[PDB]
């Protein structure tokens, strides 16, 4: 298991009047840790945790300014895509940005990751070398080639596999009391039935802590997935995250169902 | 790419009548961005409702949690009510206490 820094970036263009809309968004692991919008008054990157509150004014001036920069360069490309993609301007269209890294446990990389995308679509991503680029398409083979003149991977094997390590490696530092305490979940049945033969035996996995969690039911030590239901999991919305899988059964039958919870906060039990 | 927006009203924690709680409305799978989701009280809508900051999944869907305090009762009926391009009706989904 390792760690993460990851930014999500959204332009969204505005035909009626205006500027398109940019809202970056940054997390360590499963935390959000700062917010830019630009409908917001401050024009500004607030801390949205804890533990980058104690960063100097500095921090947010350098931070400010290049999601401030980043807005102008889509709104520029927001443009240049719809040439590309010969699109009438009367139309709304996005662009996204993920880009990030992965350290392991002891501070030292793993991977690094930086891809875009036109309306939901794939537009173009580094490769996982971080030295050549995947064009999806014939627009985006545009940008290759220019990206490629520009030897800009250059730049981004710069930012993901040190700067990227290093503010990384830091906010787990300052952040340890959060980012580095797993939450195992608050797990419980609950039995509903329904007319006398059918029952609904629902487990639920609450309060966890990253989310990777993986629920399962099992009749009789093998695993049942006929009749099951689960849902995805979702913000409990104080940090932690929440889960539940069921199945039918038979009244009478329930103490045929282990439900087997596993997360990394608990050395997987029952 | 267009699709829709995936719904699962919930609250933060097990929900106890009188109690004060929280009420969930998690929208996510969407794709335009552009949503509008309001959380009903007995058909009416709850203004003083936040949301999250709009990230997206892995497949650039976007997600958003939509959530107000609530105390249950049981009378007091409990919704959302999300609308979105993808929907010739909005889709309203009716907060029940076992999921």
């Amino acid at each position: 298991g390792s760690h993460s820094m990851r930014y999500f970036y959204t332009s969204v263009s505005r035909p009626g009047r205006g500027e398109p809309r940019f809202i970056a968004v940054g997390y360590v692991d499963d935390t959000q840790f700062v917010r830019f919008d630009s409908d917001a008054a401050s024009q500004r990157m607030e801390p949205r945790a804890p533990w980058i509150e104690q960063e100097g004014p500095e921090y947010w001036d350098r931070n400010t300014r290049n999601v401030k920069a980043q807005s102008q360069t889509d709104r520029v490309d927001l443009g240049t895509l719809r040439g590309y993609y010969n699109q009438s301007e009367a139309g709304s269209h996005t662009i996204q940005m993920m880009y990030g890294c992965d350290v392991g446990s002891d501070g030292r990389f793993l991977r690094g990751y930086r891809q875009d995308a036109y309306d939901g679509k794939d537009y173009i991503a580094l490769k996982e070398d971080l030295r050549s680029w995947t064009a999806a398409d014939m627009a985006a083979q545009t940008t290759k080639h220019k990206w490629e003149a520009a030897h800009v991977a250059e730049q981004w094997r710069a930012y993901l596999e040190g700067t990227c390590v290093e503010w990384l490696r830091r906010y787990l530092e300052n952040g340890k009391e959060t980012l580095q305490r797993t939450d195992a979940p608050k797990t419980h049945m609950t039995h509903h039935a329904v007319s006398d033969h059918e029952a609904t035996l629902r487990c639920w996995a609450l309060s966890f802590y990253p989310a990777e969690i993986t629920l399962t039911w099992q009749r009789d030590g093998e695993d049942q997935t006929q009749d099951t239901e689960l849902v995805e999991t979702r913000p409990a919305g104080d940090g932690t995250f929440q889960k539940w899988v069921a199945v039918v059964v038979p009244s009478g039958q329930e103490q045929r169902y282990t439900c087997h919870v596993q997360h990394e906060g608990l050395p997987k039990p029952l | 790419i267009q699709r829709t927006p995936k719904i699962q009203v919930y609250s933060r924690h097990p929900a106890e009548n009188g109690k004060s709680n929280f009420l969930n409305c998690y929208v996510s799978g969407f794709h335009p961005s552009d949503i509008e989701v309001d959380l009903l009280k007995n058909g009416e809508r709850i203004e003083k409702v936040e949301h999250s900051d709009l990230s997206f999944s892995k497949d650039w869907s976007f997600y958003l949690l939509y959530y107000t305090e609530f105390t249950p009762t049981e009378k007091d009926e409990y919704a959302c009510r999300v609308n979105h391009v993808t929907l010739s009706q909005p889709k309203i989904v009716k907060w029940d206490r076992d999921m």
